[PDB]
């Protein structure tokens, strides 16, 4: 129960980070928008980068609820 | 199916896992991709220097946790 408390807490803290990592990537673009070819390969790496935040933050979520459950 | 759960859970942490390393490594890819940008605004640039190590460290951070989760679930 020890643990199993301690991965709730872990798995919120996760999602938490994702959340932030996100905000913080958002600011990027527009840093970005404030070289054509060098520019163009970074939107699309943080585009990209954006849709692998969205699937590990729904991981997070699927896993809190398995640790929830676990208990 | 109570070791239906370890199992699920044991799953996405290894997808997971494979995704900070993609992640990390892009990363990666933008510090190198921005010092090559010395067209850009020397201020900014910087400001995107210290944004992205913030980033970096958390997703350190992060391979802590599954680290962690790791060994609970192991």
């Amino acid at each position: 129960e020890e643990l199993l408390r301690e991965n709730i807490e872990l798995a919120k803290e996760h999602i938490e980070i994702m959340r932030e990592i996100l905000e913080l990537l958002q600011k990027m673009e527009e840093l970005l928008e404030k070289d054509e070819d060098v520019a163009k390969t970074i939107k699309e790496l943080l585009r990209r980068l954006k849709e692998i935040i969205e699937r590990n933050q729904r991981i997070a979520k699927e896993h809190e609820y398995i640790a929830r459950e676990r208990s | 199916t109570e070791r239906k759960l370890l199992e699920r859970s044991r799953r996405l942490q290894e997808e997971s896992k494979r995704l900070l390393d993609e992640m990390a490594e892009i990363m990666r890819r933008i510090k190198k991709l921005l010092k090559k940008a010395r067209g850009a605004d020397e201020k900014v640039l910087d400001e995107l220097r210290k944004i992205i190590e913030r980033i970096r460290e958390l997703l350190d951070r992060s391979r802590k946790i599954h680290e962690r989760s790791e060994e609970i679930a192991y």
